[PDB]
């Protein structure tokens, strides 16, 4: 059931590594 | 891929799919956000759902997600802090107890024996609990 942790990850890493695109 | 990898990849899905009618707006990314402690702007949203959004319809769908979760490693920084954020009480070591409440803030409202099955499969020296190389080895 490690979908969700997987995710938060992620995203988390997603937000800041989108956000070096500002 | 496993068998595994789908139910798994599935429930990822479902974190941010809060309605669940198949795609994943700026709207519930946002609301995902802010449940892990962070407010992005509306452009930042957008912008995070753009750089996936294959076919330009503004939305994530299932296949997409998966684009996110396979291109973004900085990998350790990152993790020694969600084991920081597991380890409420921060002894070392992750209990069943301190994973029900993280897989809850997550909105998956799990059987104990599954959290424990959850345990029982990252524990690698056996002792009942998750430290932080185990940790380390679960979520790489
Ligand atoms: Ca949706
Ligand atoms: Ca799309
Ligand atoms: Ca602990
Ligand atoms: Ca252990």
């Amino acid at each position: 059931h490690m979908g969700k942790i997987y995710a938060a990850m992620m995203i988390m890493e997603y937000y800041r590594q989108s956000k070096a695109k500002k | 891929l496993t068998e595994e990898q789908i139910a798994e990849f599935k429930e990822a899905f479902s974190l941010f799919d809060k309605d669940g009618d198949g795609t994943i707006t700026t709207k519930e990314l946002g609301t995902v956000m802010r449940s892990l402690g962070q407010n992005p702007t509306e452009a930042e949203l957008q912008d995070m759902i753009n750089e996936v959004d294959a076919d330009g319809n503004g939305t994530i769908d299932f296949p997409e997600f998966l684009t996110m979760m396979a291109r973004k490693t900085d990998s350790e920084e990152e993790i020694r802090e969600a084991f920081r954020v597991f380890d409420k009480d921060g002894n070392g070591y992750i209990s069943a107890a301190e994973l029900r409440h993280v897989m809850t803030n997550l909105g998956e409202k799990l059987t104990d024996e599954e959290v424990d099955e959850m345990i029982r499969e990252a524990d690698i020296d056996g002792d009942g609990q998750v430290n932080y190389e185990e940790f380390v080895q679960m979520m790489t």
